[PDB]
RNA sequence: CCAGUUGACACAAAAUAGACUACGAAAGUGGCUUUAACAUAUCUGAACACACAAUAGCUAAGACCCAAACUGGGAUUAGAUACCCCACUAUGCUUAGCCCUAAACCUCAACAGUUCAACAAAACUGCUCGCCAGAACACUACGAGCCACAGCUUAAAACUCAAAGGAC
RNA sequence: UCACCAGUAUUAGAGGCACCGCCUGCCCAGUGACACAUGUUUAACGGCCGCGGUUAACCGUGCAAAGGUAGCAUAAUCACUU
């Protein structure tokens, strides 16, 4: 629920203290916050670990650790496919938040009127 | 301000002024002692003369 | 004024608890009070393994000894309680029913911002 | 120390899906209000900086609540061309 | 300074406690009362002793008595824990208000003012004119001036007595 | 915001909670297990 | 606004601090001399008062101690 | 004698409520209990006065988890006496004394009442205490006063200026 | 258990300086004392630098412990010195 906010700004009638000192005016802007994207995460951790364990048990031959290297390559291909799917969905469907353009146009249809 | 403060302080005052020659002397009679030279400030540039008069 | 003793004891048998209650009541009466009521929540489990000079126990009661002690005696009674060994702890708070409740009627409709910025086209 | 050992913050797990229990514990900690507390306790927060942080947090929270209310109120208009007159 | 056995003010009007269980009579006593009850009892006693119109709480006499009782309470408080300087400021402001009220009463009535002064006991001392804030230098200067005045007075007396 | 109490009522409730925590009538770092039979009073966001 | 007045004030304060640090013993000597001159002036004023206050030779039994230790 | 469970376990403060405007003349003050209580049912009224007053620094009284200026080193640039790290002296503290500063700024004075130069908190009506009407010099010298001796309150004078300054 | 002692770390013994005020800045290469797991101690013995430059800062530097910090000044302070 919207909390109180009367006795928080430094105003004429207000005889209290300014517990809330906003650095900018509280005016609902016609834009919305942008959704973050991209992050150096480097996926494929479980397959990397199992491949490292296999290579430690054996040496470096591809015919020995085939059971693990095949899964590692499959997981790498799946990660590439997931990256491509995310890049595609960035323009089709956004997960979590909605397209900022929708709210931008909605506010453009009925913008703010603070200056009367 | 209020009238009480203006009454306690009072109207302003007209202080005097004084140039170099005290007692009001627009035309003085000095004696020359030196005839050195001096240059102006940064913008202006010259080598005008400057005498040490008493 | 009225007061209430939040006596918190352990599961230290019946006669020992009775003797401690008698001692506390005698002290309260000597301080100039009048016994109002005597209640207790039974020697049940404690909210956490607490020490009481100086063993750990997990089973203790919450005896309530109401009284009408004077004004300048609460700190002395708290110090006396802290001095006791069998008593775990307990802050003597005034009677709760004595505080006349201020008749409130739910939340009121808080209005929106009542003018906070100038009127300029900017 | 003087409190019971294994009772609280005991998010059980099952079905070999620790990610679900991990997210549940994360949500619990976030709703309780201690992750940010520990993150700020990583170093000493000056009283001036602490008050500034609290003020900024309150302001951002009020703004976010107002924006959420406005969105919940104005999400109705999302058709396309109902009139087509112009 | 009422005795520690008298009943309260609001409880004395009703006769329900005058003839009731001894526990209630013992609980509703000054010994078991609070500071506000003692203050009210003292105010009532002073009003009945000095003020000829009791239960006023509007004129200047009742207000002056209340201010004096408040100043006494502030003094009793500042007795222990003197570091509380906010209470000292409140005490100074209350003393100033009491002085103003006494001045107003004296300007309005002189006989009643003298009666109140004799009753309460607060002497009416004139306030110091100027607050030049004397210092060590000025103090010793004034002392030397007084000494020189006495010496020159004695010298003039001797000179006058010289003529036989 | 989630509980939905008034100023005075919430203040009294939290004061009583703190008094019980200090004196020793309620666990501080957890909830009393001997009194769990409580209907859904608050909107427990966690656990849905 | 810009912090120019206050920055210049702080610079002047730092210059004064450097001045006091580089030289302070001569300042203390000048202060001692000023205190001595003030004491001498006070004694002369007391003597003038004694002379112009009718009687002379200064009242007996009085002492004029020196202030400032 | 370091990292992880448990057992006798900090003279500093309380997290979610802190998504509350609460109390004070100001700084300021929120885990609980208490000894007392916040003048004015006419207002303003002293920086010739009375009460004081964030932190800052000092003399003793013990040291603390942590940090602790200057310090020792490590990689560092021609140079680091700083930006990363480890420990510490006075110190962040109370038990006894102080000095009397602030971006003490919400830089919007108190009392009763009404519907704009620009940033900001739109204008004011009647009354009252204090201050100013150029900048560096000038949180200064000289005076005066102070338990303060490299300190603090008011506080200038000659010279230079064509200026200093706030908003967009 | 003859004093130091019929005393006990705020108590005694061996030393440097000179009450009170501002201060006691740097250095264990060398000697001494600490086995302090290789380091401490300079209020211990002792020491706090040179060459060329627009009457000097700052440059190029060599060596170690620092290279005289504050302060006072023709000194009871090597002729210069009257
Ligand atoms: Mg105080
Ligand atoms: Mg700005
Ligand atoms: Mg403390
Ligand atoms: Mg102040
Ligand atoms: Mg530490
Ligand atoms: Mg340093
Ligand atoms: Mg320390
Ligand atoms: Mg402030
Ligand atoms: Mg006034
Ligand atoms: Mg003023
Ligand atoms: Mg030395
Ligand atoms: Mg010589
Ligand atoms: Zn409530």
């Amino acid at each position: 629920a919207t909390p109180s906010l009367r006795g928080r700004l430094a105003r004429f009638g207000n005889p209290r203290k300014p517990v809330l000192k906003p650095n900018k005016p509280l005016i609902l802007a016609n834009r919305v916050g942008e959704r973050r994207r991209e992050k150096g995460e480097a996926t494929c951790i479980t397959e990397m670990s199992v491949m490292m364990a296999c290579w430690k048990q054996n040496e470096f031959r591809d015919d020995a650790c085939r059971k693990e290297i095949q899964g590692f390559l499959d997981c790498a291909a799946r990660a590439q496919e997931a990256r491509k799917m995310r890049s595609i969905q960035e323009t089709l469907g956004e997960s979590g938040s909605l397209l900022p353009n929708k709210l931008n146009k909605l506010l453009q249809r009925f913008p703010n009127k603070p200056y009367l | 301000a209020t009238l009480n403060q203006m009454h306690r302080l009072g109207p302003p005052k007209r202080p005097p002024r004084k140039l170099g020659p005290t007692e009001g002397r627009p035309q003085l009679k000095g004696v020359v002692l030196c005839t050195f030279t001096r240059k102006p400030k940064k913008p202006n540039s010259a080598n005008r003369k400057c005498c040490r008069v008493r | 004024p009225r007061y209430e003793l939040a006596l918190i004891l352990k599961a230290m048998q019946r006669p020992e608890t009775a003797a401690t209650l008698k001692r506390t009541i005698e002290a309260l009466m000597d301080r100039g009070a009048i016994v109002r009521d005597l209640e207790n929540l039974g020697e049940r489990a404690l909210p956490y393994r607490i020490s009481a000079h100086s063993q750990q126990h997990n089973r203790g009661g919450y005896f309530l000894v109401d009284f009408y002690a004077p004004t300048a005696a609460v700190e002395s009674m708290v110090e006396h309680l802290s001095r006791d060994i069998d008593v775990i702890r307990g802050n003597i708070v005034k009677h709760p029913l004595t505080q006349e409740l201020k008749e409130c009627e739910g939340i009121v409709p808080v209005p929106l911002a009542e003018k906070l910025y100038s009127t300029k086209k900017r | 120390a003087k409190h019971l050992k294994f009772i609280a913050r005991t998010v059980m797990v099952q079905e070999g899906n620790v990610e679900s229990a991990y997210r549940t514990l994360n949500r619990i900690l976030t709703m309780d209000g201690l992750i940010e507390d520990i993150k700020h306790r990583r170093y000493y927060e000056k009283p001036c900086c602490r008050r500034q942080r609290e003020s900024y947090e309150r302001c951002r929270r009020i703004y976010n609540m107002e924006m959420a209310r406005k969105i919940n109120f104005l999400m109705r208009k999302n058709r396309a061309d109902p009139w087509q007159g112009c | 300074d009422p005795p520690p056995s008298t009943l309260l003010k609001d409880y004395q009007n009703v006769p329900g406690i005058e003839k009731v269980d001894d526990v209630v009579k013992r609980l509703l006593s000054l010994e078991m009362a609070n500071k506000k009850e003692m203050l009210k009892i003292k105010q009532e006693q002073f009003m009945k002793k000095i003020v000829a119109n009791p239960e006023d709480t509007r004129s200047l006499e009742a207000r002056i008595i209340a201010l004096s009782v408040k100043i006494r309470s502030y003094e009793e408080h500042l007795e222990k824990h003197r570091k509380d300087k906010a209470h000292k400021r409140y005490l100074l402001m209350s003393i100033d208000q009491r002085k103003k009220m006494l001045k107003n009463l004296r300007n309005t009535n002189y006989d009643v003012f003298e009666k109140i002064c004799w009753g309460l006991g607060i002497e009416y001392t004139f306030p110091p004119l100027y607050y030049r804030r004397a210092h060590r230098r000025f103090v010793t200067k004034k002392a030397l001036c007084i000494r020189v005045f006495q010496e020159t007075q004695k010298l003039k007396k001797r000179r006058r007595a010289l003529k036989a | 915001h989630i509980t939905g109490l008034c100023g005075k009522k919430q203040k009294e409730i939290t004061k009583a909670i703190k008094r019980a925590q200090i004196m020793g009538f309620m666990p501080v770092t957890y909830k009393d297990p001997a009194y769990l039979k409580d209907p859904k009073v608050c909107n427990i966001r966690y656990r849905e | 606004k810009n912090v120019l007045k206050i920055r210049r004030r702080k610079m002047n304060h730092h210059k004064y601090r450097k001045l006091v640090k580089k030289t302070r013993f001569l300042r203390r000597k000048v202060q001692e001399g000023r205190l001595r001159r003030k004491q001498i002036k006070f004694e002369k004023d007391l003597r003038r008062i004694w002379l112009k206050a009718g009687l002379k030779e200064a009242p007996e039994g009085w002492q004029t101690p020196k202030i400032y230790l």
